[PDB]
């Protein structure tokens, strides 16, 4: 059977970037044929490996990671960034070996009065290790008063909603990204 | 430290306000282009909850120490949000102020005065009082006009501006101020890095300094214009007294554009008025700014967004709606970038569409500044990035290049002594108009004009700055400084003085970069990727640095300068001189029209 890239590029439903999930892709045959003949997507860039030689190639396995950022937050999907989305929502390794995608979803991901479901997390007490994943939201505690679970003042909560609107322009309306991850089972 | 306190302080307000700000900016876009009883609320309360939140942070970020910050980017947010604001005063008298400013907001719009010949009609300012001001050439019909604006409308703002003088200067001066004015000159101070400080008073040295090298340009300006409206209103304007205050084009003075009909040097040549093209050309307002579009990007800035062509009313709303037809340039956030103008097919609303994208341009380009720093660096820098636009729009090289101007029309030394006389009709005609009004409220606001005689000292300096006299006496009762749109709706108008002298300093400095070679009037720096960079690089920098560093990464100066505008009407005011060798340049601060 072949790999089921449809399964996450398709997807009805994308999670936020800070509870990003993650595929496990196995013994099957992959179809990189469908995301290299359509330029439905807005970015494809790849790292480590080169877009045309994946096709005549094998993996260990494939990890495919969903998630949405804003327009101008895509850019941080790449090894060595140091934005809010790269420190304390998803760092990808200086040693990435796989390919980043991107693609438009004002249509879908955008309501009118704002789609408030896709979040980030904007407060964390050190930067996030590459592939790491923190979904708690716990009150940030940015002074030396304790929250005592209460936030307040010097106590922000953590994540934050993206807020999506039609009106907004092109570098805040809301990208699908899938990272696709090369591991050292899965061939072309 | 409270360093990293308030880092991680402000990223909380930048995340939360941009949020509550595109609440508030959409909200005033929804009214302006759809008045609605209903919309008046989502404008107030969707922008009352972004007033209260201002006012949280402004406390919080108070708590920070202010000294204690080493970066720059961070102490200069902070100090913008340091700002104690206008809740300082009482609950009860800042509800009071708040609703004297809408009673002379409205009886301002909603002022009607009828006519005594006709009383069936009555007539606005606009387009009723406006017309008669800026067409008629009849002595009594534009005394009438005058007269009945300042007693009928202006009389019912003489007890609120007597109150909202005294209320806000309770605001102020609970917030550290000396006054309303010094209030306002805050806009202009520097307390930072060496050599780039200004002081609040040191505004008003600047602006009366500079003034100085203007009275030759404007004095003789004033005996040409007066020559020629002796002869449009004979035996009414003594050949040495002032000008009468009906005479001037419009309702205030402000400016002496609609005098060019009446001041023209050399009016057998054909008019540069280039409205008629467009309408046969069938030219929408889709062509005009489709076309100033193309006008930015042939520098290498960006083309206007797509959410801007699909969110701006770039016409009267036509088949359902009630617009303000105020041209604004509206910047909502998160990219959001419109525009709001009822244009028409003429020359006058096309050059206005590339002042207007102008604003969007400077908008676009700061955007990347934190959202406490996303404004111009003065409160003078958006309007003068909007004028050089139009001057190089204006210029025959770029009309006929467009299409409009005949290829065969003849630049003759007259049609640029016609085109520099109208241009000088309105950008130096301004400048006295300018400081004397703002000087006038700087001394009220300071106190040292008694309201028992506000309208005497008004006058005396009409006279003797302005070179304008009142028709008829007006005692106490009168308040003619409301009369104007910017004193009756709490709106400062030194920043039309300051942007003035900008706009030349600007267009002096880019056409070097973009290496024009004739006078800078027939300058256009079109095609001229290069001094778009040069320009570039101060519109991003927004309010960050200080507008004296700002104006300094372009023009050269930690200052403004008063070189750059005389050198754009040379041609002009050496014409003048030898026009005034029989005339008298000067005036009389003591002839009046009735005595
Ligand atoms: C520099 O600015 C000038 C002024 O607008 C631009 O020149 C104009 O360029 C257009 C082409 O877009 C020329 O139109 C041409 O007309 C001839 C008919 O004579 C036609 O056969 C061609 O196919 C073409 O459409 C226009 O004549 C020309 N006018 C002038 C006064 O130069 C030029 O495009 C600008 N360069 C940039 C932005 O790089
Ligand atoms: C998603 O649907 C499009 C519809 O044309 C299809 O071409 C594409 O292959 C689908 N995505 C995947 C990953 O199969
Ligand atoms: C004007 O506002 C009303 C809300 O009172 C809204 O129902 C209507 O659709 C608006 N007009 C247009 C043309 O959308
Ligand atoms: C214009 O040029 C003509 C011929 O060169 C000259 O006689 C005339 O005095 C000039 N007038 C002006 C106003 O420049
Ligand atoms: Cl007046
Ligand atoms: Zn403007």
């Amino acid at each position: 059977n072949l790999c089921p890239f449809g399964e996450v590029f398709n997807a009805t439903k994308f999670p936020s970037v800070y509870a990003w999930e993650r595929k496990k892709i196995s013994n099957c045959v992959a179809d990189y044929s469908v995301l290299y003949n359509s330029t439905f997507f807005s970015t494809f860039k790849c790292y480590g490996v080169s877009a045309t030689k994946l096709n005549d190639l094998c993996f260990s396995n494939v990890y495919a990671d969903s998630f949405v950022v804003k327009g101008d937050d895509v850019r941080q999907i790449a090894p060595g960034q140091t934005g809010v989305i790269a420190d304390y929502n998803y760092k990808l390794p200086d040693d990435f070996m796989g390919c980043v995608l991107a693609w438009n979803t004002r249509n879908i991901d955008a309501t009118s009065t704002g789609n408030y479901n896709y979040k980030y997390r904007l407060f964390r007490k050190s930067n996030l290790k590459p592939f790491e994943r923190d979904i708690s939201t716990e009150i940030y505690q940015a002074g030396n008063k304790p929250c005592n679970g209460v936030a307040g003042f010097n106590c922000y909560f953590p994540l934050r909603s993206y807020g999506f609107r039609p009106t907004y322009g092109v570098g805040h309306q809301p990208y699908r990204v899938v990272v696709l991850s090369f591991e050292l089972t899965v061939c072309g | 430290l409270t360093e990293e306190n308030a880092k991680t302080f402000l990223n909380n307000f930048n995340q939360e306000a941009e949020d509550l700000s595109y609440q508030s900016s959409l909200a005033s876009w929804n009214y302006n282009t759809n008045i609605t009883e209903e919309n008046v609320q989502n404008m107030n309360n969707a922008g009352d909850k972004w007033s209260a939140f201002l006012k949280e942070q402004s406390k919080t970020a108070q708590s920070f120490s202010l000294q204690e910050i080493q970066t720059p980017i961070i102490k200069r947010q902070l100090q913008a949000l340091q700002q104690n604001g206008s809740s300082v005063l009482s609950e009860d008298k800042s509800k009071r102020l708040n609703t004297i400013l809408n009673t002379m907001s409205t009886i301002y719009s909603t002022g009607k005065v009828c006519n005594p010949d006709n009383p069936q009609e009555c007539l606005l300012l606009e387009p009723g009082l406006n017309e008669i001001m800026a067409n008629s050439l009849d002595y009594n019909e534009r005394l009438w006009a005058w007269e009945s604006w300042r007693s009928e409308v202006g009389k019912q703002l003489r007890p609120l501006y007597e109150e909202y003088v005294v209320l806000k200067n309770e605001m102020a001066r609970a917030n550290h101020y000396e006054d309303y004015g010094d209030y306002w000159r805050g806009d202009y101070e520097v307390n930072g890095v060496d050599g780039y400080d200004y002081s609040r008073g040191q505004l008003i040295e600047d602006v009366e300094h500079t003034f100085e090298e203007i009275k030759p340009l404007y004095e003789h300006l004033h005996a040409y214009v007066r020559a020629k409206l002796m002869n449009a209103y004979p035996s009414y304007i003594s050949p040495i007294g002032c000008l009468p205050a009906h005479l001037l084009g419009d309702m205030w003075g402000r400016f002496w554009t609609n005098l060019y009909s009446l001041t023209v040097p050399f009016g057998q040549k054909p008019n540069i008025d280039v409205t008629d093209a467009m309408v046969d050309q069938a030219w929408d307002a889709q062509r005009i700014f489709k076309e100033a579009e193309k006008f930015f990007v042939s520098v290498g800035l960006p083309h206007m967004t797509q959410g801007f062509w699909a969110n701006s009313m770039l016409t009267e709303p036509a088949d359902g709606r009630k617009v303000v037809c105020h041209p604004t340039a509206w910047d909502l956030g998160h990219g959001d970038f419109r525009i709001k103008m009822c244009t028409k097919v003429t020359m006058d609303d096309f050059l206005t569409a590339h002042h207007e994208m102008g604003h969007i341009q400077y908008d676009m380009a700061y955007a990347a500044q934190p959202f406490l720093l996303r404004n111009g660096a003065n409160e003078g820098f958006h309007e003068a990035v909007g004028e050089i636009m139009s001057l190089s729009a204006a210029t025959p090289k770029h009309l006929k290049s467009i299409g409009l101007l005949s290829p065969d029309f003849q630049e003759d030394n007259e049609t640029e002594i016609n085109f520099l006389l109208k241009q000088a009709l309105t950008i130096v005609g301004t400048l006295p108009f300018t400081y004397m009004l703002e000087k006038w409220r700087w001394m009220v606001f300071k106190g040292e004009i008694p309201k028992d005689q506000w309208m005497k000292k008004w006058w005396e300096m009409k006279r003797e700055i302005v070179g304008v006299v009142e028709p008829v006496p007006h005692d106490e009762t009168y308040c003619d400084p409301a009369s104007l749109f910017h004193v009756s709706n709490d709106y400062s108008f030194i920043r039309y003085y300051t942007r003035t002298l900008y706009q030349f300093q600007f267009q002096e400095a880019l056409c070097q970069a973009a290496k024009h070679e004739g006078p800078l009037h027939k300058c256009d720096i079109s095609n001229s990727t290069e001094a778009g960079q040069k320009l570039f690089n101060m519109l991003r920098l927004g309010k960050s640095e200080p507008w004296t560093l700002a104006l300094e990464n372009v023009v050269g100066a930690k200052n403004m300068n008063v070189r750059p505008l005389l050198n754009y009407f040379e041609p002009l005011f050496t014409w003048l001189k030898d026009q005034n060798k029989n005339s008298f340049v000067g005036w009389s601060t003591d002839w009046s029209p009735y005595a």
